[PDB]
Order: structure tokens, then C-alpha cells, then sequence
């Protein structure tokens, strides 16, 4: 059986492009606001949305997008906002993913949180903070509710836990980071065929076509925040930019 | 020479059970550092050289063993029982934490790294690691939040005058939970050559065991003081809980001790009812925070609710995992001690024996008077005075209006 | 008993040092004192109360820490540090009034006066105070209570009360002042607990007996660590406590150099020192005959220096024997010298020392570069740091 | 073999009057002015003057004296002033005493004190923080140069100290106590020794210098001198002759 996030690519792949994944956190600058820049992302051909729940303690984000989910959490956003969020996604023809801190998650319940994200449209889960060593219930939850399970791994994984976190992904597998992502992408291509995102604080055209030359998905996140911050206008612009970008030819 | 591992976690870091508390929670981009350090610690917890030099450091250094100190004239305030306190108020640096970064800043030599970072609340870890890292001629940074770097502005001194540099959190609500945060953020960046020396019994394995097993001898000195200066195993054995590193080290020595009871005491700040306090496990629940699986004040969505108390020590939302599996397992029970429960035990601490507490160590002689009232006449309660209180004597000034205005 | 002074309190016979230069109005309790102490200093009650204070309430004994890495700035000697910094409140002060308190209460006195300047003595009094419970009543410079809120706040917290002198001058000499005034009228229920090892007999050697345990374990100590007595002991000198307490178990040892450093402010050449042996006289003072920094008439002349504890214009008469004797050097330490070995034995070693306490490293500094690759220096490392961090950063301009 | 006031109190006695002995300490409010005060209290009727040398730290002085003798050490004072005061009160026919601490005698020299002390006039030395037990040198002085000996006794002083001191005193012992303790002290005094007593007691009436008369063979006024000179020197010689009418009392 199939990922669910594996047509994306493929589809893809045939029109020698990569996947544009664009990235934008739930209540920012409000909910509707947020919810009406994430279908604006899809109007503007983002292939794969990531849908940010905003967590108090973002150990991973960088000060753009800390700045923005600090805001959408004074603004009492809700992690029920999120799985709204992927239903309007859903509905405007879109393909989201969350990506989340692993405690809101344990304290929705990971069984209760699967299930009511694929009962939403969601296709699949993001988890910065969650490495396949404490993954148990994610995993029977990642199956149980046909989720896929999106694992990060950096430059300075080792062989053995690359190999481990990329033989656990489902969908695909996120290199987050001079040449250290190639090299990356490079590994993760020696031991799998599963496709590989880039994150790498893409913010031209130019940047996300030098990704799209090695890697399956060019992941594009504080641009957007900013872009968005700016206003829907320049949003729309940088991502019909992106999605250039990612197309070769 | 190496205490037994009876009560250790698994190779994943879980106390009872694989999926239960503690674990690694942390990004994958910090998991190569983080064998790096298990395994470094695993070889050298073993090592009897690295054991000679930490003894080394804490007799001629750090001025070990500290006094087990009978405070006869608190007696009658705790229903006639015989109050102990464990005096790592003596210690150089003025705390237990300096047994902790004595442990780390070994290590860190150990492995070759050259860079030290850590976080801070008030100041009291940032400068026992600028103290640890001076003595190693290691490279110290700390991170500390700037609402406590514009309030804590002769630490910040210290810290400095001990060769550190001080970097100012300005970010999240700037104290020590987001010190925490930036300290996690330097380390991802720098692995190749920063150790990450962590203030507490907290974080992802191996911290938690590494930073009780460099507080256990508060334990294993007490058990044989108490024996001497008593006669027998005490009643109790009680201490302050903020992330964990004090209960843990004098708790561990009595863990197998089935008469003696084990109370931790933590910060309600104005009342566990009020929603300023930190009585993570009073009000708290399960949920993973700061790299392992514990106890932490959250809300409806997991969100990190801001924790309060009259202590900087005490005033964190989270609690170190083999508290939370000791408090499951029914070994040890945690109780709230209120501001001024611990202000009234600080100054009669004071008035009755002349040693001035830490605000943190207050709550553990204000627990203590009052499990000296429920075990009555007689009883053998063990106190562990955490630090010395030069560090809260301005705070304490105010509160009994001795500063006027 | 071997350097023990005479029945009146005299060091060496004819030239007097010591004494009882006091109004015969306090000779009265001065006796009772007198006889109080002899009679404890042999009881086995009394000893073992105080060894038993000494251990598990101040924290003795200290331990001596070679300082390796002050090494290479002490022309390779080997600087050993004897760490009365980490004792209950922080210094030597504390075996001082624990023994005198002990004494109070033996006594039946119920009140204890003591002097302080910045608050340290004054601190550790009321400490003592609290533990044994004494009534306490600390005098203090108006100069100095007006800024040292907090030491006065620490006083009032431990229970006891604070006086502000605004006679005399306001400093630490007038607040000895006014404590004498105060034991003239309050004699009957009152303990003068004297805070160095000068005043008149019995006090300098009294006092000197209660930090003779520093010099003790500081011998066998050194023994222990280094195979070997060392080549010299060095300690900072105001009235003279913490230098005689290490000096003493090391006097009838010929191959070891004893080195007091006096505060010598901006410079003896300056008029702005505490330099009492470097260019003070012989004279009565405060009762005792010894040295003090005076006029042609024999008029008190004011002290200075960057640090508290050494600013006196005093000295104990036990230490103008022994340099009479030619037993004990005394030399002086500016405050720039000081304070390098103070920002020194931050940076090298971790430790924070009283400033007080930095003329003695700093003194240790120059005398490893004389003596030698090897050389053995004990320092009395008489106090911590943590009161004097705030005059640091300002000195090293940290603050702002 | 007589003691140098044993003259002016045997003179006190046969005319049923006790001693009127009053302090002024040299310089102040400065030293001319201090010496013009000094004889107005040879004309005022003071049986004897006691010439008090300013110290910079008087233990044993109340605030009154203290402070003028801050104020005259800050007028720059010295101690050849005190004996060119002395030499001036023996010319103007009066009987000086000096009282000092004892450390600017050691300064001055103990023996050569004592010879330009008898060379200028003087009768006598007060020495309030010199016990005889270190009078060594001061009592082998005091007969070379035949200087009276004035030593303190207390209200607390013991039996064998009282009778030590009484003995070793000469001319007068000063019985200090700064409302039975005086006469009481004067009586221990007169049960071992029949040496003259004077008394201090802060005396600032004529009422308290003739209670005072009625035991002690002295009444010693100083405090109170040095109160009514601030006020003016017509004040301080009314004041004196009020004192002087007291003593006849
Ligand atoms: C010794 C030690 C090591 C650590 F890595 C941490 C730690 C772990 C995770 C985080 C991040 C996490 C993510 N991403 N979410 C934030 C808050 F939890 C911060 C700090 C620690 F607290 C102590
Ligand atoms: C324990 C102890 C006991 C003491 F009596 C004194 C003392 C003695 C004399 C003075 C007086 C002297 C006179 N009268 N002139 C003042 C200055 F010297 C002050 C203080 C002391 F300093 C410590």
C-alpha cells in the first residue's frame, strides 16, 4: 500500500518539477486570516500545505515564525483551529499536513489526534520534536488512520539513525538544514527511494530552483510568514515565484 | 567505588517501562551530541580516574562533605521532632549545584569539547557553570532571560568577573524557561564543540541520571551522618523540588530504606487554587516538555501555562522524570508549600539557628516543620538546605518590611 | 602557653605590647572576663561544645585548595589556598564569635554588643546570637549603615538590633567607641564580643586562640597534600584575626616564612592607606599598646582603603611582638595589586575572594616569584567575595 | 612627702567647703580664647582648674566635651598648647591640673611630659584610662617631677582595686560616675584611705555642687563649663560663681 502523499510526487516527478511545500501557522495573523492565506497558498500552486499548530515553547522555529505563533497564541488560537484549518485546506482542493510539537498532540490524545485529523482531510504529520525512538503510538496511529509519518533528519545524523528515520518516514522524509543539503538528500538517496524535502530558509525563485535540482520537495516557510505579514497580495506573488522555482522543465 | 544502577532507566531513557517517563523528546538534529554525551558519560561514570578527580575537586574545591547540622531550636516549631539539616548551604558557590557542574565540566574536558553553555533563572547556575568553567579553563556563554539579566545585575557581574559571557533572552516571555529554549537553540548550532551543561534532574537522557548521579552524594554523606548523629535510619527525608537535582540527590541513598519516608516540596507561590504558583505535580499533568516525558503545568492544549513563586529556583513549570516515576510508584510524595509558608520558615530559620536559607530551601523547612507536627515527639526528619540565602536577603528585606521605603 | 603573654597581658617583658589600657570602670568586667575565659579554656564541657559548633554548624575543617593555575603567575611556585571562605557566613570571623558567644552564655550574660565596620563582624555576631540565643546589639558607622542596607537588614533578619554611630567620625574605629561606652554602663548583663585580635587582655589572646584552629589544620593539612612544611604562610593583616589564627601553629617552625600584607590603599607614599606596621608608630589605642597610624601629638589618623575589613588604623599587639621579634614580615598591598589578584583568582581559579583577601593573594603573587619555581605559599583565604562584587564591577567597569 | 593639693584642700576644709574643681578642654573654641576662659575661672573662684587635652578618640567623655574637643582638634590644636595654658593659669595665680588620655603622653614621652607639666606650673596629672597597673613609667615620673597621681575609681570597682588605686593615687581621687552610687563610692574610698575625693556628676546648678559638698572633699564641674563658654564668656563666669557659692553650702 501506498503513502499518502506519494501521488503528490509522482505527478511531480512526471512534470520534472519538484513539490512546492509551503509552510504557515494556524491563527496568524487571526484564524480566519491564516485560514484565508493557506487557501491562497493552494490558489498560488503550493502542491502540499504545512498546517503549523503554534505551540507556547517552538524549540525549532526560528525568530519569523516564533514571532508569529507567539502572536496567533496571544490572539487564543486552539488546536481545534488547526484541524478546521485542514478542513477548509480539504475543501479548496488542497493537501495539507500538520506539523506539530509532539505535546499538543499527547494532550489531544495521538489516536484521538489521528483520527480526527484524517477525518478532516489531513494526509499526514510533521513532528520535529518526535524521533522514531519514542514514535510507538505514533506509528499504530500513523497505520491505524492511513497518516503519513514525516521524520526529520540533519547533517549531522549518524548512518545508523539516518537509516532508522528514513526506513520509519512515510511520505516523505524532511532534510532540514554551503553543500551540507545536497550531501544530505545524497544520503538519505543512497539507502531509499523516498522523496526528500528541503528546508533550507528558502525566500527567491532562485534559491528553490537550486533545491529543486537535487531534492523532491522544496520546503518554503519563514518567507511565507513574512510575505504574509506584508499582506495576501505579496504572498500570492512569492509563492507564484516558488512555484516557478521548482519547475525545471 | 561506582554505586549500583538498580533504579536507572533503560538505554532509551525510560523510567518503568519503555514508554514511560522520560525518554529523548528532542529533535533529531541534536541526537548525534546526545550519544555523544551518553556514551562519553557512560564510559566515565565507570572510570575510577573520573571518579578520583570529581572526589578530588569536591573535597579540596568545593569543601565536601558538607555538615549534617541538628537544629535544636527549630524543635519546637515541628512538634517537638529533631530536625537535620543537610548543610549544602556550605557549599562553595553557596549550593548543591556546584556538585552538578563540577560532574559536567570533567565531562566536557573529558570529550575534547571547549565551549560550555548553560541557562539560568536568577543567576545561581549560570554562576556555579562560569565558576566550574573558570577552574576548567573552559569557554563559558550563558543565556539567561532579559527580565532576570535587568533584574539580577550583580550575577550578571559574576558571571562576567568569572571570564562568562551573559546573552540576554528577549524572546518568549524572557526568563528561564526561554533561557532553556535559546540554550537548546545554541547547541543544535554548535555540537561540534559546545557541551551543554543543564542546571537540573531534567531534560532528555542521559540528564536527568547524569545530574542525579553528581547530587547522589548529598544522600550517601547524610545516610551515614544521620546514623551517627541519631543512632538509626531517620523518620524522613525531605527537600525543595524545583526541576529536581537536590530531592533527587539526598532522596537516592534511601530509595531501598523501606521506613523512611520521602517528601518533596514544591512552589505554590500564592495558593495552588490562585494559578500563580508551581506545583507541577499539584496541578500539573503528564506531557512532554523540555526533551523527556514528565509532569509540566499546561493547559487544555498542551500550551506551557507561566509558572509564580517568591523563589527564582522553584519558579519553573516543569519537574525532572524520576521524580514523576518515584511519584507514580508511590516511593515519594510531593506537597505544595506556599510564599509565605516558606517566608515564615525562612525567617525563624533565621531568628532560631542563625543560618539564612536559600527562599528555595525555606519551602523544604516549612515542609519539614510540618511533618515534624504529623509524626510528633521525637521524630528523625532529614533536611535538605539547598543553598545559603546572601542570594535572597534583599527579597526577604522587602517581605518583612526591613527596606522600608 | 609558650607565646602566651604575662597575667597583665604583655608580649615580650619590657617593651609591653598588649596591656590593659582601659578605665578602671571596665577593669571589673575585663577580670570576670579574664577569669571566665581561663576557666573555660581547660573545661572539656566547653571545648567539645565548640568543636562540636566548629563541625556541624560552621562547616570545619576547611579545606586547602592548590590553585594550579595561579601557578604560572606565581613564578611557578605552588599557591596553596586555606579556604576559610567557605565556612558558615562566609569567613574567619565566624570561629571568632562562636567562641566568644560559648563564653557569653557561660557567663550569664544575656546581651552581647560587637562593632562592625561594613557589617561582616557585625553579621557573624549576630549569627552566633541567634544560634545560642543571646540578645544582640551591633554598632555600626553611620558611613557604613548608610550604605550597607542589606548587611543591616541580614542583622535585623538573624534577630538582632542595629545602632547607627554618628559620633566621631561615623566609621568602624567609632563604633568601637561607642561599644566601649556602651559595656562602661552595661557591664553587669553585657558581653563585649570583640571582632579581631587587638582590644586589651584578654581579648588579643583569646581571640587568637579561637582561629588558632586555622593554622592547625592548615599544618597538617599541607602536610598531607604536599609531603612538607611549607615555605611560607601568608595572610592579609587588619587587626590582626585570620594571620595570627594561621601564623600560630607554624611559629616554632624555622624554615617557615610568615608574611602579614597590610592595606596600603593609593600607595604609603600617598597619606590614603591602612598600612599600620608600614608607617604607623607605636601608642595606646583602643586598649592595647601596639602599632596605629597617628600624629606628632598621637592623635588616630583616618585609615583608607578599597577594602572594608583592613580599613583600621590599628593592629594587635601580638603581631608588633612578632615583628619586633623579627618572626613575621609585614608588607604592603595597593589596592590596583589587590584587585588584579582579585579578577585574577576569578578568571583562573573560580573562586571569588574578599578583597580583604585579594592582598594576600596578591601578596602570594609576588612572593612565588621570588622564591621560585616549586615553592610552597599557604594563603589564608580569610573571606569570600560575594559583598565586594558590586565595588569589583565598578573597579573593572562592568556595570552599565 | 605632701601631696601638691594637699594645700588647697586643707585651706577647703577649714573654711567648711568643699573644692570647686572645673574642667575646660585647651582650644577651644580656640586656644586663645580657651586660655582667657581658663583664668576667668581663677578669678570666678575654681579652687582648681583642670586643663583638658583634646584626644581624637575620648572614650570615656560625654557628647559635650566631646565635640568641643573636635571642634578644637579641628582648629588645629596641639599638646604644647595645653601646657602654655597651664604655664598661663599658674601665673594668674591659679593651681592647674592636666587630665589626658594616656597616649599622647606616650607620644609626648612619659617622663619628659611629666618635666614640662611641673616646669609650666602644674600640680598634677588625671589620667582616666591609665590604671596603675601599667603606671610603670607614669609613677616613676610622677615622684621625679613631683606631680600628683589622680586616678578613677568606679562604682564597680572592686575592694582590692579600690584600695590598689587609692593607694597609688595622690593629691585626689576622682570618684566618676557618668543617685546613690556617689556618695557610696566616696564612703568605700574613705573607709581605706583619708586622701581627698572629688566628684563628677555632671553638676550644672548650685544646688547639685552643695549636695555634692556635703561628702565629697570636691565638686569637679566640666560638662556644664564647657555649655556655658559656648554661650559666651559671661555666661561661663556666672555660671562659676554660682558653682563657687555651692560649694560653701
Ligand atoms: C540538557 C537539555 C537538553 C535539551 F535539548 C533540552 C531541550 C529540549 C527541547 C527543547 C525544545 C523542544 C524542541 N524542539 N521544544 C522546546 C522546549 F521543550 C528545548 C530544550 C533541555 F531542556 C535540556
Ligand atoms: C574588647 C575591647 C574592649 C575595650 F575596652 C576596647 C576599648 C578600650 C578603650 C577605648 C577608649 C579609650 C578610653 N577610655 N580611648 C578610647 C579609644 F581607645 C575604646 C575601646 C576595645 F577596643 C575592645
Amino acid at each position: 500500500e501506498a503513502s499518502r502523499l506519494g501521488p503528490v510526487f509522482d505527478s511531480c516527478r512526471a512534470n520534472n518539477r519538484a513539490a512546492l511545500i509551503g509552510y504557515l501557522p494556524t491563527g496568524y495573523p487571526d484564524v480566519p486570516a491564516s485560514v484565508a492565506a493557506m487557501t491562497a497558498l493552494v490558489e498560488s500552486g503550493c502542491d502540499i500545505i504545512e498546517v503549523g499548530v503554534p505551540y507556547s515553547d517552538p524549540g525549532m522555529d526560528g525568530p519569523t515564525i516564533a514571532r508569529a505563533t507567539e502572536a496567533a497564541l496571544r490572539g487564543g488560537v486552539r488546536v481545534r483551529d488547526t484541524l478546521a484549518a485542514v478542513e477548509a485546506i480539504s475543501i479548496a482542493g488542497g493537501r495539507a499536513v500538520v506539523m506539530t510539537y509532539w505535546n499538543p498532540v499527547l494532550r489531544y490524545g495521538v489516536d484521538a489526534f489521528a483520527r480526527d485529523l484524517a477525518a478532516a482531510g489531513g494526509l499526514g504529520l510533521i513532528t520535529p520534536d518526535l524521533i522514531p525512538d519514542e514514535a510507538q503510538q505514533w506509528l499504530a496511529a500513523s497505520e491505524e488512520h492511513r497518516l503519513d509519518r514525516i521524520f526529520l533528519v540533519a547533517p549531522s545524523s549518524t548512518p545508523e539513525r539516518l537509516a532508522a528515520t528514513v526506513e520509519a518516514s512515510r511520505g516523505f522524509v524532511y532534510a532540514a538544514s554551503s553543500q551540507a543539503a545536497p550531501e544530505l538528500v545524497g544520503r538519505v538517496k543512497a539507502v531509499s527511494d523516498i522523496p526528500v524535502g528541503v528546508g533550507l530558509g528558502v525566500r527567491s525563485r532562485a534559491q528553490a530552483a537550486q533545491i529543486a535540482q537535487y531534492a523532491d520537495g522544496v520546503i518554503v516557510g519563514s518567507a511565507l510568514v513574512t510575505a504574509l505579514t506584508e499582506g495576501l497580495p505579496r504572498l500570492r506573488a512569492l509563492t507564484g515565484e516558488l512555484a516557478a522555482g521548482v519547475r525545471l522543465g | 567505588i561506582a554505586e549500583p544502577t538498580s533504579h536507572d532507566p533503560d538505554s532509551g531513557g525510560h523510567f518503568g517501562g519503555p514508554s514511560g517517563w522520560g525518554g529523548r523528546y528532542v529533535p533529531e538534529a541534536l541526537m548525534a551530541v546526545i550519544e555523544e554525551v551518553t556514551a562519553a558519560y557512560q564510559k566515565e561514570r565507570v572510570s575510577q580516574d573520573f571518579l578520583d578527580d570529581l572526589d578530588r575537586l569536591q573535597a579540596n574545591y568545593a569543601g565536601r562533605p558538607s555538615p549534617l547540622y541538628e537544629a535544636t531550636r527549630l524543635s519546637q516549631h515541628a512538634g517537638s521532632a529533631r530536625i537535620f539539616l543537610k548543610r549544602e548551604d556550605l557549599n562553595h558557590t553557596g549550593s548543591h549545584k556546584i556538585n552538578n557542574v563540577l560532574g559536567q565540566a570533567l565531562l566536557a574536558r573529558r570529550m575534547g569539547k571547549t565551549r560550555v553553555i548553560a541557562e539560568t533563572g536568577a543567576g545561581q547556575h549560570g554562576v556555579a557553570t562560569a565558576t566550574a568553567c573558570a577552574l576548567l579553563g573552559l569557554d563559558c556563554v550563558i543565556y539567561m532571560g532579559g527580565i532576570d539579566t535587568a533584574r539580577q545585575a550583580l550575577n550578571v557581574a559574576r558571571m562576567r568577573l568569572l571570564g562568562a559571557e551573559v546573552v540576554a533572552v528577549q524572546t518568549g516571555s524572557k526568563t528561564l524557561k526561554d533561557a532553556i529554549n535559546e540554550a537548546f537553540r545554541d547547541w543544535v548550532a554548535n555540537a561540534d564543540n559546545t557541551y551543554y551543561c543543564f542546571g537540573t534532574a531534567a531534560g532528555p537522557h542521559p540528564f536527568p541520571t547524569m545530574v542525579r548521579d553528581f547530587q547522589r552524594i548529598i544522600g550517601m554523606e547524610a545516610r551515614v551522618q544521620i546514623q551517627g548523629q541519631a543512632g538509626r535510619l531517620p523518620d524522613a527525608v525531605v527537600a525543595c523540588v524545583g526541576g529536581g537535582s537536590n530531592a533527587i540527590g539526598i532522596f537516592h541513598a534511601f530509595l531501598d530504606d523501606p521506613g523512611v519516608r520521602l517528601v518533596g516540596f514544591e512552589a505554590a507561590g500564592d495558593g495552588v487554587e490562585t494559578g500563580r504558583h508551581a506545583a507541577t505535580f499539584t496541578a500539573g499533568s503528564p506531557g512532554a516538555f523540555h526533551g523527556s516525558f514528565s509532569y509540566l503545568l499546561q493547559d487544555e492544549d498542551g500550551q506551557t501555562i507561566e509558572s509564580h513563586s517568591i523563589s527564582a529556583g522553584l519558579d519553573y513549570p516543569g519537574v525532572g522524570p524520576e521524580h514523576a516515576w518515584l511519584k507514580e510508584a508511590g516511593r515519594v510524595d510531593y506537597r505544595p508549600i506556599t510564599d509565605s509558608e516558606a517566608m515564615d520558615a525562612f525567617g525563624l530559620l533565621c531568628r532560631m539557628e542563625g543560618i539564612i536559607p536559600a527562599i528555595e530551601s525555606a519551602h523544604a523547612v516549612a515542609g519539614a516543620l510540618k511533618l515534624g507536627v504529623e509524626l510528633g515527639r521525637g521524630a528523625v526528619i532529614v533536611v535538605n538546605l539547598s543553598g545559603r540565602g546572601d542570594k535572597d536577603v534583599e527579597t526577604a528585606a522587602k517581605w518583612f518590611g526591613l527596606l522600608g521605603n
